[PDB]
């Protein structure tokens, strides 16, 4: 889930 | 396609990359006589291998962060679909770090820059990784011979990142797409700057995928040794992408 709060 | 919008994706690329490269390479360059001492070495050599882990993991995680941030600028990534970019990231993110790497790394006495200062694979001796580690030095050795530009950086990890062939991807031909428009950006800037001597030079890709095979391995070797190291110490982004 650390990827999909950096993505947006 | 015109040659005035591929010379415009060459330049949008490599902007993006001068945005997020995360340290100016004059800055790089700057520290190369700043060496760690034969005492520091030392003291490297002496910490425990779950805290050397822990470190290097961090400084990792760190460059990830900025690899991340160069694929949100990048021209069409996120005009990819969600699970496309997590697959491409994934897979490409740690890629990309070990090729900027070689900007850190000096080819004459064999050091690259970790913590401050410059020092040699001895100063990586407490994590119990000697071939890994030799791997990247070889690796990172091999890319300084061919002696890239920023702009080819540039170009090259864009590459890297946006590769077709990645299981799990969605929308393949979106991407192959994306994939074609950029190797036809990099060979152009190639052509322009007389430069295509270099792509027979460039490693295979299986060179990059073992770096990143060992690394994985090497991981799990040691969070079966420190599980609770791992869980509780280590970057959740790190985790995330390689656990
Ligand atoms: C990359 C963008 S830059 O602006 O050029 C830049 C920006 C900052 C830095 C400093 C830096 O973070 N160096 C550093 C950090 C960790 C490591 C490293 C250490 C050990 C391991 C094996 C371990 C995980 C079991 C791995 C792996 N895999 C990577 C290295 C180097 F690879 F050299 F050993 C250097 C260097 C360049």
């Amino acid at each position: 889930k650390i990827l999909h709060r950096l993505l947006q | 396609a015109s040659l005035t919008e591929i010379e415009h994706l060459v330049q949008s690329v490599c902007k993006s990359y001068r945005e997020t490269c995360q340290l100016r390479l004059e800055d790089l360059l700057r520290q190369r006589s700043n060496i760690f001492s034969r005492e520091e070495v030392t003291g490297y050599q002496r910490k425990s291998m779950w805290e050397m882990w822990e470190r290097c993991a961090h400084h990792l995680t760190e460059a990830i962060q900025y690899v991340v941030e160069f694929a949100k600028r990048l021209s069409g990534f996120m005009e990819l679909c969600q699970n496309d970019q997590i697959v491409l990231l994934k897979a490409g993110a740690m890629e990309v770090v070990l090729v900027r790497m070689c900007r850190a790394y000096n080819a004459d006495n064999r050091t690259v820059f970790f913590e401050g200062k410059y020092g040699g694979m001895e100063l990586f001796r407490a994590l119990g990784c000697s071939e890994l580690i030799s791997s990247i030095f070889d690796f990172s050795h091999s890319l300084s011979a061919l002696h890239f530009s920023e702009d080819e950086i540039a170009l090259y990890t864009a590459l890297v990142l946006i590769n077709a062939h990645r299981p799990g991807l969605q929308e393949k031909r979106k991407v192959e797409q994306l994939q074609y428009n950029l190797e036809l950006a990099f060979h152009h800037h190639l052509c322009k700057t007389h430069r295509q001597s270099i792509l027979a030079k460039l490693p295979p890709k299986g060179k990059l995928r073992s770096l990143c095979s060992q690394h994985v391995e090497r991981l799990q070797i040691f969070q079966h040794l420190h599980p609770i190291v791992v869980q509780a110490a280590f970057p959740p982004l790190y985790k995330e992408l390689f656990s």
